[PDB]
C-alpha cells in the first residue's frame, strides 16, 4: 500500500487537468455521475442473484449432480434424477446402489 | 360442415388414415387407396396450417408421413422436430423419431432418442419396447 | 464532458485521488489500530489534526485518556484567533478539487 501512494503521489504530480481552463466545473460533474453510478452498481448487485450467499453452493450441488448422471448439461433431469427424487432419504447413494 | 375447427379436421384427417390402413392390413387392394393418403394428408396439413402451433397436429403428420404407401421420411423427421419443440414435454414424438432411426439402421442414434425419450417419461411402454 | 487534450488524464487522476485516500485511512487505521501506536500516544507528542474543527493544524498532545477504550486526547490545537462572533458568514462553497 505505501508503494501505491508513492506511485500515486508521483502520477498526481504530473496531471494536465490541473492546467485546464475548464477543470473545476467538469471535475465535479464527473465526481457527481461516478459516486451516483457506483451507487447503482451495489443497487443492481442488491437486486442481482450473486447476491444470494448460497449460489456458489448451488453451483456446487448441481456440478456434484453432473458429475455423476443425475443431470444433462444446461439443467435437464435424466432417468437416474427422476428416481432419486421420489426416494425418502439419503436419495444420492440408494440410486447410485441401484444403477451400480 | 357445422362448425369448422381444427381438432375435427384433424380427426378427420386420422379416420382417412385409419381406413386407408384396414384396407392395405387386409390385403384387400394396393394402389386403389392413394386418394385416401392423399385426403388424409390434406386433412392434416389443413389442421396444422389451421393452427401452427400444437404438438398434435404435428405429431399426427409425421406419422401418417411415413406410412409405407407414402413413404415420406423426410416430411415425417421434420414434423417431429416441429412437435417437439412447439411442446418440450413429450415423449410420443421422441419415441416415434426413435422408431424411424431404428427402422433405418441407425441404431446408435436410435438409441440415444429412446433413452431420451424414457428420461422424460419414465413409464411409457414404446420406449421400453424399443431400449429392448 | 470531452476530455480530448489538456483533460485527458483528468477521471484517471480522480481515481488516483480517491483510492490514495483510502490508503491513507487504511494507513490511518495502522496508525491507530496498532499496540504500539497505542504506547506512543502520550504527552510530548505533536500531532497533525484533520476535521471539521481543525484543517491540518499542528497540535501537541497534552495528555491521553485513562480509558483507552475510548481514547479521549486532551490536545492543544493552534487556530486562527476568531476575528467574529456570528455562524452566519459560513456558507457552501466551491467543492474544493484534490489539486497535486
Amino acid at each position: 500500500g505505501g508503494l501505491r501512494a508513492r506511485k500515486l503521489e508521483e502520477l498526481i504530480q504530473g496531471a494536465q487537468c490541473v492546467h485546464s481552463p475548464r477543470f473545476p466545473a467538469q471535475y465535479l460533474k464527473l465526481r457527481e455521475r461516478m459516486q451516483i453510478q457506483k451507487e447503482m452498481e451495489r443497487l443492481r448487485f442488491l437486486l442481482s442473484d450473486q447476491s444470494l450467499l448460497l449460489l456458489p453452493e448451488y453451483h456446487q450441488r448441481v456440478e456434484v449432480l453432473r458429475t455423476l448422471g443425475y443431470v444433462d448439461e444446461a439443467g435437464t433431469v435424466k432417468l437416474a434424477g427422476r428416481v432419486a427424487c421420489a426416494m425418502s432419504s439419503h436419495e444420492l447413494l440408494l440410486t447410485e446402489l441401484m444403477f451400480d | 360442415k357445422l362448425m369448422s375447427t381444427s381438432n375435427t379436421w384433424c380427426d378427420l384427417g386420422i379416420n382417412y388414415y385409419r381406413q386407408a390402413q384396414h384396407l392395405a392390413e387386409t390385403g384387400s387392394n394396393m394402389n386403389d387407396l392413394k386418394e385416401l393418403l392423399e385426403k388424409s394428408l390434406h386433412c392434416l396439413k389443413k389442421a396444422v396450417r389451421l393452427d401452427s402451433n400444437n404438438h398434435l397436429y404435428w405429431n399426427a403428420l409425421g406419422v401418417v408421413a411415413c406410412y409405407s404407401g407414402i413413404g415420406n421420411y423426410a416430411l415425417a423427421q421434420h414434423c417431429f422436430i416441429k412437435s417437439i419443440q412447439s411442446e418440450q414435454i413429450n415423449a410420443v414424438a421422441w419415441t416415434n423419431l426413435g422408431v424411424l432411426y431404428l427402422t433405418n439402421e441407425n441404431i446408435e442414434q436410435a438409441h440415444e432418442a429412446f433413452k431420451m425419450a424414457q428420461s422424460l417419461d419414465p413409464s411409457y411402454l414404446m420406449c421400453w419396447i424399443g431400449q429392448a | 464532458p470531452d476530455m480530448t487534450g489538456q483533460l485527458v488524464d483528468l477521471p484517471e487522476y480522480y481515481s488516483w485521488g480517491e483510492e490514495l485516500t483510502e490508503t491513507q485511512h487504511m494507513i490511518q487505521r495502522r496508525i491507530m489500530e496498532s499496540v504500539n501506536g497505542l504506547k506512543s500516544l502520550s504527552a510530548g507528542r505533536v500531532v497533525v489534526v484533520k476535521n471539521q474543527e481543525h484543517h491540518n493544524a499542528l497540535g501537541v498532545i497534552l495528555q491521553v485518556s485513562s480509558n483507552s477504550t475510548s481514547r479521549v486526547f486532551t490536545t492543544l490545537v493552534l487556530c486562527d484567533k476568531p476575528l467574529s462572533q456570528d455562524p452566519q458568514d459560513r456558507g457552501p462553497a466551491t467543492a474544493e478539487v484534490p489539486y497535486p
